């Protein structure tokens, strides 16, 4: 929505409090040593606003405590303060606050220091515009590549459940499943010869009218995520003409940019110099088509080179007006397009939070000042 | 042995009969995104008898310059490599294709599959070794999967995994033989030792090696590698856990392990499988993938003073502090035309002060 | 861009510096021809490659 600041107490690597400069308007960067705690911040956000890290049996959640410089702490605190500059929150609150304490068994919640439990926090989250079913824009480490090396199947499911109709293909085939082996029942009666024949017609009619809106709803986002994809890719690449195509049937991703000779191939049979582009492009297609309160990126600059950094930073510096984008960097080109800069250090088995200035960001992470 | 000259004909972004070389002990290469640099590694892997079934090719027809668009430059395209080592054998290997048919050549003569094997394991590399063959994101791939697949891949490397699919069907029926037989049991420990002395021999070796490998990468005492077997009598029947203790942490399972360290663990595992029957040359691409500049210098020094005894190294990298110190900076650059083409040019960082 | 800055051979470019910036400049020089901005080609195994600003400069 509009993130102000966070407070962390003993979550995974921060045994101390995390009162720092509030996060800026559009975009901020995170720099530091490998394993400093940058990713831990993002799992902290995901934990405080998603159940994927809080729905398991109560064994690993204890390892979701902080065990750096001493014994296990029985209680840890996570909270996030926002600023309702857009009147997004249904409740009339100027500074939106979410909070959870994790303990041996306690994982209750506090909205603006108000006692709230499980269901009465997801209800407001769904009224707050969040996709629990598929965690969009909390893309974690290794995402840009996991969707990349794999076939049309996982991109099909990625798009179709970021739309989200999982129950529909869980029961449509089950309705189909019984219609296959029961064909002998009709034919045996057909050999014997009654209402079931028009019933079989009724089966087809009801199934068709059921499927009418399901795939239509997919097209209610498919064509949107397709048209902007070509637009956003053309924005990224001056020759960019990557598109989506339709065929239950499959889909197809295709890419075209600056070649105009023979470079119309599918990214599955393509090398790694474009997979990250296709990923980021589809995330920005969702960005434009399906706006979200904020946007959280991890290692989105893992594979390509600085040539891609120049264009992506140039585009993001202007796309920041849509909403707040948050990512982690290790290089200064994309670091130069952030409203404020933040960093994570590590001392005595405990992470240390500190808002890094421009003069300290563009010299410490550029020149290798490693040790050990 | 040291590699000197490489000749390529009609591959992806490779039009022309370019000869490439010579090479050195630790040669680094850098270039733009999609510059055919990974296709160099593809050529190196293919010329040494690749499966030719997992290289963006249907069977043999999509492995040609502009092939999976419908415009192959020709029906034939091939590599030849010059392998020079001790014994005064400056020989050459060659992999050629015509149509959907492929052919092997040792010093320009007809060579078939099993003869290629009997001359290939002569070089010390198994037909199913594939140990040092890197990928663009190989070090981001092995860690994520469950330990059982790592056990399978580490048992298939010792001429052992090819009979697991028949060993597994042995046990569950022999209880009936127990229920009433003894001749089969007295012959049943034969296959048992065929598993044990064939797999555990390299297993203990790599388990010992990973310690000093991780040390050489980091020189941190608390940072320790631990390949912990479960039920060591039948370890490959289940998963074998791994614990790469970082310098600032303790013994922790694979569940809550930070991602930014899986790269170092994967590289250490690569050098560990190298320790088992090493290959005389290395290929590396995108070493600055997920490892930050903190450990990049340590890793780069580790290789470039680690590959000075019997095996050479080829590496692709991006971070500044690596090519602050390397000794070769060869490059491949793209160019337009009817399709994409690439051309090879050679500078060595040794001349660079 | 630093690649565009160099519009203002390469051994003299990368002579009086360590491998760091020398190789960075050489890498950018190789990159900027990705869409045919200069002309260059090495037929011989190991020597200098000469390029001058071309279609996009
Ligand atoms: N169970 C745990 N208890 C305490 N600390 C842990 C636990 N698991 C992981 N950590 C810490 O989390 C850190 C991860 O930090 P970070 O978020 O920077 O991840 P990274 O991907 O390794 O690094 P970077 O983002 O710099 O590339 C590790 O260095 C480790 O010390
Ligand atoms: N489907 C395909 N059909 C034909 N040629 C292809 C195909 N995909 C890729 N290629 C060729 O492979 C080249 C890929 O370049 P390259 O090998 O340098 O990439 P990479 O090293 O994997 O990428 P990165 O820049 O992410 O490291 C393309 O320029 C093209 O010549």
């Amino acid at each position: 929505m509009y993130i102000k600041q966070v407070i962390i107490q003993g979550f995974r690597s921060y045994r101390d409090q995390t009162i720092v400069d509030p996060f800026s308007s559009k975009h901020n960067v995170i720099v530091g040593r490998n394993g400093s705690g940058k990713s831990n911040f993002f799992y902290a956000i995901q934990f405080v606003l998603s159940d994927e890290f809080s729905h398991l049996r109560p064994e690993q959640r204890l390892a979701l405590l902080h065990e750096g410089t001493g014994p296990r702490v029985i209680s840890a605190f996570v909270e996030i303060i926002f600023d309702n500059s857009d009147n997004r929150l249904p409740i009339d609150k100027e500074e939106v606050s979410l909070r959870r304490v994790i303990g041996a068994k306690k994982d209750q919640y506090f909205l603006d220091k108000k006692m709230v439990t499980k269901n009465d926090v997801m209800n407001l989250l769904e009224s707050a515009g969040f996709s629990r079913s598929n965690p969009y824009y909390i893309v974690k480490q290794g995402k840009i590549n996991q969707m990349a090396t794999a076939p049309d199947s996982q991109r099909l499911k990625l798009l179709r459940e970021v739309a989200g109709t999982r129950v529909y293909d869980e029961r449509k085939e089950e309705s189909i499943s019984l219609m296959k082996e029961t064909e002998g029942k009709r034919e045996k009666i057909n050999e014997l010869l009654e209402e079931l024949d028009r019933g079989y017609k009724s089966i087809m009619e009801l199934m068709n009218v059921l499927e009418l809106r399901k795939y239509e709803a997919i097209q209610l986002t498919f064509k949107q995520v397709s048209k902007n994809f070509s637009e956003v890719f053309q924005k990224l690449v001056p020759g960019g003409k990557a598109t989506l195509v339709m065929k239950f049937t499959g889909v197809g991703i295709r890419v075209s940019f600056t070649g105009k000779q023979g470079e119309m191939r599918e990214m599955q049979q393509l090398s790694g110099g474009q997979k990250s582009l296709v990923a980021l492009a589809l995330i920005f297609a969702i960005q434009k088509c399906d706006p979200a309160p904020f946007y959280l990126f991890d290692q989105i600059d893992q594979a390509l080179d600085a040539q891609h950094r120049k264009a992506v930073s140039d585009m993001i510096m202007e796309l920041a007006v849509h909403a707040q984008f948050i990512t982690t960097t290790f290089r200064p080109e994309l670091l130069e397009s952030a409203d404020k800069f933040y960093g994570v250090k590590f001392r005595n088995k405990v992470s240390h939070i500190d808002v890094i200035t421009a003069e300290m960001a563009k010299d410490f992470v550029e020149d290798d000042t490693t040790h050990g | 042995g040291f590699l000197k000259l490489i000749e390529i004909e009609n591959f992806k972004s490779y039009k022309g009969r370019q000869i490439i070389g010579p090479f050195q002990r630790f040669t680094a290469i850098i270039g733009p995104n999609g510059s055919g640099k990974s296709n160099l590694m593809d050529a190196i892997s293919f010329v040494l008898g690749e499966k030719t079934s997992n290289l963006r090719v249907k069977t043999l027809r999509d492995l040609i310059h502009g092939a999976p668009v419908g415009k192959p430059a020709a029906n034939r395209a091939f590599v030849s490599m010059v392998y020079s080592e001790e014994g005064a054998e400056d020989r050459t290997f060659a992999r050629v294709i015509v149509g959907g048919s492929s052919e092997y050549k040792i010093n320009n003569k007809v060579v078939q599959l099993h003869e290629y094997s009997e001359e290939l394991e002569k070089l010390g590399i198994l037909i199913k070794a594939r140990n040092f063959l890197v990928f663009q994101g190989a070090v981001e791939s092995i860690a994520m999967k469950n330990p059982k697949e790592r056990t399978a891949l580490f048992e298939e490397i010792s001429r052992s995994g090819e009979l697991a699919q028949e060993y597994d069907k042995r046990k569950k029926e022999m209880v009936k033989a127990e229920e009433d037989a003894k001749k089969a049991k007295q012959a049943f420990e034969q296959i048992k030792k065929e598993r044990f002395d064939r797999f555990n021999a390299c297993f203990e070796s790599v388990a010992t090696n990973i310690d000093e490998i991780y040390k050489a990468l980091s020189r941190n005492s608390s940072a320790q590698a631990f390949l912990g077997p479960e039920n060591p009598e039948e370890p490959y029947l289940d998963g074998i856990n791994y614990n790469c203790v970082a310098p600032g942490k303790r013994f922790r399972p694979m569940d809550n392990l930070s991602g930014g360290e899986k790269t170092v663990a994967a590289l250490a595992l690569l050098f560990a499988i190298h320790s088992y029957k090493p290959a005389p040359f290395f290929v590396l691409d995108q070493i600055d993938a997920a490892l930050d500049n903190t450990n990049i210098g340590k890793v780069a020094n580790y290789i470039k003073e680690q590959s000075t005894c019997n095996f050479q190294a080829i590496v692709i990298s991006l971070k500044e502090e690596f090519y602050t110190k390397a000794e070769s900076l060869i490059g491949v650059y793209p160019e337009q035309g009817d399709c994409v083409i690439s051309k090879v040019l050679t500078f060595d960082l040794t001349k660079y002060p | 861009k630093r690649t565009q800055q160099m519009l203002h051979s390469l051994l003299e470019l990368c002579r009086n510096t360590n491998r760091k910036q020398a190789a960075a400049k050489f890498y950018s020089f190789l990159v900027l021809k990705k869409q045919q901005a200069i002309e260059l080609t090495q037929e011989e195994p190991y020597s200098d490659i000469i390029a001058t600003p071309g279609p996009r400069f």
